[PDB]
């Protein structure tokens, strides 16, 4: 009597949940921005 | 002894006891797939 390696019931469907009518994060706007800071002084901005 | 002869207390009335033992002779039968264990169904973790 041979116990084979153990099988799991591949998935069927695929189900795939997000927050829907998020605006754009616009991070090329920002990091475009001519007005670049020196290490000195960085920058941030966050996005959410 | 008195006289050579010995005190001894001998038993004038009885009964009959009755005395329980368990004696483990087996135990569950523990299998385990070392493939399924170490890596649920993940490919890179069956390839290491
Ligand atoms: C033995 O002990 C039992 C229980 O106490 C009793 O019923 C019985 O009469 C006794 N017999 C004698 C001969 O002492």
């Amino acid at each position: 009597v041979y116990d084979l390696s153990g099988f799991t019931v591949k998935p069927v469907a695929t189900v795939h949940r997000r927050i829907p009518d998020l605006p754009d994060c616009d991070i090329d706007k920002w990091l475009n921005n001519f007005n670049v800071p020196s290490p000195l002084n960085w920058e941030r901005k966050i996005f959410s | 002894s008195v006289g050579g002869l010995y005190e001894i207390k001998i038993p004038t009335n009885f009964t009959i006891v009755g005395q329980e033992e368990f004696i483990q002779t087996n135990s569950p039968k523990v299998t385990i797939d070392c493939s399924l264990f170490v890596c649920s169904n993940y490919a890179a973790c069956h390839d290491l």
